[PDB]
C-alpha cells in the first residue's frame, strides 16, 4: 500500500560471520533489494 | 571482527551549569550543562 513510514531500529548484533544467501521458514511476502 | 568482551568502564557524578569537559560515550567537548525539553525517540542519543 500506498504511504510513507520510516523503519525505525530494533537491534544490533556484533557478530563476525559473512553471508550471502538467505531462506526463509495465505502466506506472501515481498522481497526487495 | 567485532569487540565482544572489555573490562568495565568507570564513572563519576553529573555536574551542571559550570563549563566543564564532558564524554557522554565517546562524545568529548566542552560546554555547560543544564536541564532541557527537548523530546527525543526511544532509540535516539545525539
Amino acid at each position: 500500500p500506498q504511504g510513507f513510514s520510516a523503519l525505525e531500529p530494533l537491534v544490533d548484533l556484533p557478530i563476525g560471520i559473512n553471508i550471502t544467501r538467505f531462506q526463509t521458514l495465505a502466506a506472501a511476502y515481498y522481497v526487495g533489494y | 571482527a567485532p569487540a565482544t568482551v572489555c573490562g568495565p568502564k568507570k564513572s563519576t557524578n553529573l555536574v551542571k551549569n559550570k563549563c566543564v569537559n564532558f564524554n557522554f560515550n565517546g562524545l568529548t567537548g566542552t560546554g555547560v550543562l543544564t536541564e532541557s525539553n527537548k523530546k527525543f525517540l526511544p532509540f535516539q542519543q545525539f
